[PDB]
């Protein structure tokens, strides 16, 4: 939750950890909370889709997630959305029904 | 190991032969048990 | 018939080395070793289960490409390449003779790969060897 | 206000205007009517889209050629921008004359954006919805639903509505945007894209992307309907080669391969079942085909191909199809062993360039497929996917990329090469092999562009050196120039750190990205900015694997904590929706004085387009130059072709990449010339690139600001903050930086 690398050397605490899977199940509703259709001035999702058969050269791994010698994610991209969420929802929780 | 090395066969094992085990007069003494050693900060 | 011979079932984890090779007329799957006391007499039949037809040993090549039946059709392909063989110019430019003549080699090609006429059509690459 | 040209009346949309713009508009005058093109780079604090539109609508609605005009914009949001700048113009207009003019401007962009459908619209991808909205709109649909009403094939009425009305009566007169588009559309159930698409020879102002004008795939269909007398504009081109390179270009993976052998077999399959039942049109296609026919012969006006074609039109061969490849069984043999090529090739264990004829060659050896055959496969499988009523095309989707590779490889062999790599991550287990097709020459896509049209203008706020574009790109202008604001207070101040306080050096060289120092430096230096810069702050790596590692960093030390007390922090993600609700929260942020900081990447989705003026941004943060990966084999390729052809330095262009996307992100915080902000170049590399920056951002770079401290640089920002917040004389700025009426024609009376 402070937006820190989980450590696998970490022990942490029993009791605790088994609300880990619930909180991966809020995160997905929270998710759809901020989600809504965005103006098309600043819609960055219409300019990847502006011309949908560009097929061009990949780019370099400097402009992708970072990823491990197995390849899966490093996570740090799951912080990156934690933070991302949490300013998300602080301005959200302003626009309230008061 | 060595001969499943030469077969192609990767060894679980190493030879153990590879297997490396790791002044004088003073000034004041008044101070006796004073003085602790800071030498290093 | 993954990574192992079918007759001696080499695997290639405890035989390293092992290679396989192909037979033009079989295309049977087959290691080195077995290659060598199989044929190296002479002939023999081919040793799979089904397989009757004799092959010699000089006869072995590698594959090529991973995909059996694209070996098939390409070896093919060359044999008849070498004898059916012309150009553009051949026809003065005429064009759609040149296609149609394109057209006749594939359907030749296409009937050698899958048998639909072979004594015929093996007959007219023999006879097309002369002119 | 309501000024005059030479001859030309134009009606500006302001009461009143700038220096720059009346310059600006004289100079794109001067080019029209002269003939030819130019490159023109105003700054960013001056309305360029509003002085573009009101000259050149002006003068289509004068002259007697009555020309159309092109707009050319880098990416859809942009198109939007410049609609909504059209439709202001062109009420000031309607008010002023008396009368609404007839006049017909329209967007275009693809279906994802314009689909109405409740069905097909809620997909994550464009190449779904196509293929949805072709299955309804092909008229198979529609020829089946005649023959049998019981055939439960599906329409969609809002491409079904458009029938009974006439095409010159799909819309009213006027500009429509996107947004004012889809809701006159939905009230009346009609498609935008259909009523855009056939529109599009009727407008007398089309605006679309550059992949509109550039790529052959969607390009050819769109160009066709454009008139060839057109005024074309190429807004913000400052990144133009980018676009393209990347429309000749391909990439071919071993799961591509593998899927394509599936969807070839597939086809196999589906040939020998329609062969068993429905074999007449097997013959029917054949027939034709040895006539002499090609798709657009064969095909409908209403359906598309299959396969897009990958090649510029000059380019494809206008002869028969070649004979190998015209029965079903043929083509997929010829299919499946030119995949089997592939897949031999890619089991290498070193980086392997070669041109396309050395592969050819290679081709033609240890098979014997010939280049001719290979330039059709594109054109052929269309044709045999037409013919197969392939109603589910998922199987065959993987053949379309050995299809593009086919037809490019054949078509192409100067300015081309082809890379095959064992690592496309050299950081992994397991080898990857990929297969590189990339383009090395720029002006090969715009070729065409620069000879059918007669009169171009690129224009852009950061289009530096001039000279460079018409080196890299083979045209000539008849003038190019770039304009110096005439602010009468200084607006902007652009500084160059090169150390931290404790003046260790500062640098965003990839290779010590993780130095506890240089890690420390730069968020002390993000902290302290956070703390003074009053609403908005955005900051830009050199790419997104950097902004990563610096980011994670900075949350061990704790200087995240720090920002967090001052700002909300908002990051780019690869999900391009994900960094719209970011960019939704901090502009919300900004608004409400909560304040809010945006960490990007400085060639990403968020430096094409977005714009953060007034609140939105107040100091641009530039994290290291921009530089691209230089252990890429496609840049070596570039670098080394670019070099031998038009005899640019390696370091030059790689200094000028770098620095027209550093410039590209530094001129998006101003708007007018009420808006002020602190532009920061952060690294020791900067120091000497002020001769590289654009002539307005350079004449504002002091000389005493080009190497600085992080407390040198915060001393001067709260000085320069302090200093705008003052109320400005007018006297100051009445008649040497805005413009009335009658300054104006003063400015006439002392010229001429
Ligand atoms: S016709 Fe228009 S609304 Fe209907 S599916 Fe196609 S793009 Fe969508
Ligand atoms: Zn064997
Ligand atoms: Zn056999």
């Amino acid at each position: 939750l402070r937006g820190e690398k989980i450590m696998q050397n970490d022990r942490g605490d029993v009791i605790i950890d088994r609300y880990l899977t619930l909180d991966q199940e809020f995160d997905r509703k929270d998710d759809d909370m901020l989600l809504h259709p965005v103006k098309k001035i600043i819609d960055l999702d219409g300019n990847i889709q502006d011309d949908p058969v560009v097929r061009g050269n990949r780019p370099d791994f400097t402009m992708q997630p970072g990823v491990d010698i197995n390849g899966n994610s490093d996570g740090t991209v799951d912080i990156l959305k934690g933070m991302n969420r949490l300013s998300e929802k602080m301005i959200m929780a302003l626009k309230n029904e008061y | 190991p060595r001969k499943l090395q030469d077969l192609g066969l990767k060894p679980a094992s190493v030879d153990p032969a590879t297997i490396k085990r790791q002044k004088g007069k003073i000034t004041n003494t008044h101070m006796t048990g004073i003085l602790k050693d800071y030498s290093h900060r | 018939n993954k990574d192992m011979c079918p007759i001696c079932k080499t695997d290639r984890y405890l035989s390293p080395d092992v290679k396989f090779l192909v037979n033009p007329e079989c295309y049977h799957r087959i290691c080195e070793s077995c290659v060598d006391r199989i044929f190296s007499l002479g002939p023999a039949q081919c040793p799979y289960k089904g397989c009757d037809k004799i092959l010699r040993k000089n006869k072995f090549k590698t594959q090529i490409f991973d995909d059996v039946e694209v070996e098939k059709e390409v070896d093919i392909r060359k044999r008849v390449f070498n004898v059916f063989n012309k150009t553009i110019d051949d026809f003065n430019g005429d064009l759609v003779e040149y296609n149609k003549y394109l057209e006749e080699v594939e359907d030749i090609i296409y009937k050698l790969d899958h048998g639909i006429d072979v004594a015929k059509t093996e007959e007219k690459l023999r006879t097309y060897e002369e002119l | 206000m309501k000024f005059y040209i030479d001859d030309l009346p134009v009606l500006f949309p302001y009461p009143k205007i700038y220096p720059e713009q009346y310059n600006y508009m004289c100079d794109i005058k001067k080019t029209l009517d002269v003939g030819g093109n130019s490159i023109l780079e105003m700054p960013s604090g001056t309305g360029k889209t509003v002085s573009l539109l009101s000259l050149t609508i002006a003068y289509q609605m004068h002259y007697p050629e009555h020309r159309k005009i092109i707009y050319c914009s880098r990416t859809m949001s942009e198109i939007e921008k410049a609609l909504v700048e059209l439709e202001n113009l062109m009420d000031y207009r309607t008010k002023e004359l008396g009368y609404q003019e007839d006049f017909r401007g329209l967007g275009l962009t693809s279906r994802k954006n314009l689909c109405l459908h409740p069905e097909v619209s809620k997909e994550r991808k464009g190449t779904v919805v196509d293929e949805k909205c072709r299955r309804m709109t092909n008229g198979q649909a529609k020829r089946k639903l005649e023959e049998d009403p019981e055939a439960n094939v599906e329409l969609c009425e809002y491409h079904e509505n458009l029938y009974n009305i006439e095409v010159e009566d799909y819309l009213p007169k006027g500009v429509f945007s996107f947004e004012k588009l889809l809701k006159y559309c939905e009230e009346k159930t009609l498609c935008p894209y259909f009523i855009v698409r056939r529109m599009i020879s009727l407008c007398n102002i089309i605006i679309y992307s550059y992949h509109y004008l550039l790529d052959p795939k969607i390009a050819e269909r769109v160009s066709n309907e454009v008139s060839k007398d057109s005024i074309v504009i190429f807004d913000e081109a400052h990144n133009i080669d980018n676009v393209c390179i990347e429309s000749l270009s391909l990439d071919l993976t071993t799961d591509a391969l593998r899927r394509a052998t599936r969807g070839a077999n597939a086809l196999d399959e589906r040939i020998s079942e329609v062969r068993k039942v429905d074999s007449q049109k097997l013959q029917d296609e054949y027939e034709k085909l040895v006539q002499g026919l090609h798709s657009a012969d064969i095909l409908t006006d209403q359906e598309e191909p299959f396969v897009e074609t990958p090649v510029l039109p000059q380019d494809l061969l206008t002869e028969a199809i070649p004979g190998n490849i015209r029965r079903a069984e043929h083509f997929v043999s010829f299919l499946k062993r030119l995949i089997e090529y592939l897949k031999t090739r890619m089991k290498v264990l070193h980086v392997i360039s070669e041109t396309p004829k050395s592969f050819l060659q290679h081709l033609k050896q240890l098979t014997f497929i010939e280049r001719k055959p290979l330039r059709f496969c594109s054109e052929r499988l269309s044709l045999l996917v037409r013919t197969l009523e392939v109603t589910e095309v998922e199987d065959f989707t993987a053949l379309k990329d050995i299809a593009t590779f086919a037809t490019l490889i054949s078509t192409y062999e100067e300015g081309f090469l082809l890379i095959i790599e064992p690592y496309e991550i050299e950081n992994a287990a397991v080898p990857n092999p990929i297969m590189r097709f990339t383009c090395l020459d720029a002006s090969i896509a715009i070729k065409p562009v620069f000879e059918r049209f007669s009169s171009v203008i690129i224009t852009s706020g950061t289009i530096s050196p001039l000279d460079m574009y018409p080196r890299m790109l083979n045209f000539k202008t008849v003038l190019q120039k770039s304009y110096a604001m005439t602010l009468a207070k200084k607006s902007f101040l652009p500084m160059i750190i090169t150390k931290g306080s404790d003046q260790v050096a500062i640098s965003s060289r990839f290779e010590i990205r993780n130095d506890p120092s240089i890690v420390r430096n730069y968020g002390s230096m993000l902290v302290e900015f956070a703390k003074i810069t009053p609403d908005g702050m955005v900051v830009f790596f050199p790419s997104y694997l950097y902004m990563e590692s610096i980011v994670s960093m900075w949350q061990t030390m704790g200087i995240l904590d720090e920002v967090w007390k001052h700002k909300l922090i908002l990051v780019e993600t690869p999900d391009a929706q994900e960094t719209s609700l970011a960019l939704e929260t901090y502009r919300k942020a900004c608004s409400n004085g909560r304040g809010a900081i945006l960490l990007s990447v400085a060639r990403g989705k968020v430096s094409e387009g977005i714009d953060f003026d007034h609140q939105y941004g107040r100091t641009v943060l530039m994290i290291g130059i921009p530089f691209q990966y230089t252990e890429s084999r496609i840049l070596k390729a570039r670098l080394e072709f670019m070099r031998e052809n038009y005899r640019i330095r390696e370091n030059d262009f790689l200094s000028f990449d770098a620095m027209r996307h550093a410039a590209q992100c530094l001129g998006r915080v101003l708007r007018g010339k009420d808006d002020y902000g602190v532009m920061v170049l952060a690294d020791r590399r900067f120091s000497r690139k002020r001769s590289q920056l654009p002539k307005w951002i350079a004449q504002g770079l002091s000389d005493a600001d080009l190497n600085l401290s992080t407390d040198m640089a915060i001393s001067n920002t709260k000085q320069f903050l302090r200093t705008m917040a003052q109320p400005t004389d007018p006297k100051d700025q009445e008649g040497v930086s805005v413009w009335s009426y009658e300054d104006l024609i003063k400015h006439q009376n002392s010229r001429k």
